[PDB]
């Protein structure tokens, strides 16, 4: 159960860690044109 | 000029102002409290955390009433709200001291009646008073450029 | 004259309009949006969907204020905000495509001074415009008129 | 002189008003109601249930407008909100049957634009209409003045 709930934590930290990392970057990539109504993205 | 501008409030007196343009409402992070305008309080910001800056699409009402943008920035003289802002070589200057806290979110406007930058504070060169600024790229792509020690209006 | 008329506010828009007949407060049901006046609004309208109408007892402060509701309904031209509304064969009819969308809950004026109806839209045959209307029987029964085809504002 | 008064929104009408006298706002308590100005609206009220009000100070942004005061008070004219009061005999008069309910917080100055008391509402009995009002003791200390009969405005 110890080696189970270390692969679900594990898991977890994999998923929305880095979901949130690229999250952080494509949203403050985003910005700079999504703030520019004719930027050619 | 600011026909089209919106002041900030914090706690009943003004702070700082937002303005539309493209039809986003643009705002500076770091200016606490609330829009004026009930409609522009409506939308759910978006938070630029790099930009000191949280903006969200205007309500498709004032869709036609939003400020038009021009990536045009021949250095020159540019109107303002407090005055005329001279831009020379990456640097938007004013006249020193003049202009201060409370202010940021001015926008500045080119003489064919659009925006060029949206202020967010500034600080002396010496000759003029450098203002922490909001400029967006020949590519449309907004930068920000602000000359160091700039304090944040 | 017509001030003592009030469009409800959606998003700061005037989707519909409301008037304060006999005391009470009514305004179109599918005009979605808050009134205009505070005080109003703090009326709990009650509705009557047969109708596509709402109504309320206006606050003890202004229904000395309201319209005179008006049961005689000759034909002949009635005053309106848009001008004045031809009415025949039993029904209000109005040039071809003027008004719409928006003027939901608008009154239309007895030229005496008094409202001998409220409109909730309109429909075109194609040779004129026909409006829907809530109206009074010469007995002072409530009733609402729908053309064929009627489409509300 | 009035320009530094402000009322009190109660159900959005003028049911009261409040005062900001060294610094520090004063409004009746037992008058319910939204104090008018936003930053006024802030102020964190303290009762003093005796006196019938709250208090509260106010920003250094609004500072210079706050009405200052005196305890010195000859008998003759002052002026008031409905022109002119009499005060005499240590009360404050006026013609029987002016001003009455809503006027309760409104100040009465001194022609130097020094404010000497709060009205708090009427009383009738008797001989004449004499004004409940706080009032400075010479020593400052403030003083509460009711005629018997004495009902809030």
């Amino acid at each position: 159960v110890i080696v189970l709930c270390g692969v679900a934590l594990a898991i977890l930290v994999g998923t929305a860690s880095s979901a949130a990392c690229i999250a952080k970057a494509r949203r403050d990539c985003l910005t700079p044109y999504a703030l520019a109504p004719n930027a050619t993205v | 000029e600011s026909d089209k501008t919106f002041p900030i409030m914090l706690n009943g007196q003004v702070n700082g102002y937002a303005c539309v343009v493209g039809g986003r409402l643009m705002k500076p992070l770091h200016v606490e409290g609330k829009i004026d305008n009930e409609q522009l309080a409506a939308v759910k910001l978006k938070k630029a955390s790099m930009y000191d800056l949280e903006y969200g699409d205007v309500p498709q009402n004032m869709k036609s009433d939003t400020l038009q943008y021009t990536s045009d920035k021949p250095p020159g003289f540019y109107n303002w709200h407090h005055g005329a802002v001279q831009y020379e070589n990456g640097r938007f200057t004013v006249p020193r001291g003049v202009g201060g806290k409370g202010d940021s979110g001015r926008p500045i406007l080119d003489n064919r009646g659009r925006v060029v930058a949206i202020v967010l504070g500034g600080a002396n060169e010496g000759t003029r008073t450098a203002l922490s600024v909001v400029t967006w790229n020949q590519k449309g792509v907004t930068i920000k450029d602000t000359p160091e020690g700039s304090e944040p209006w």
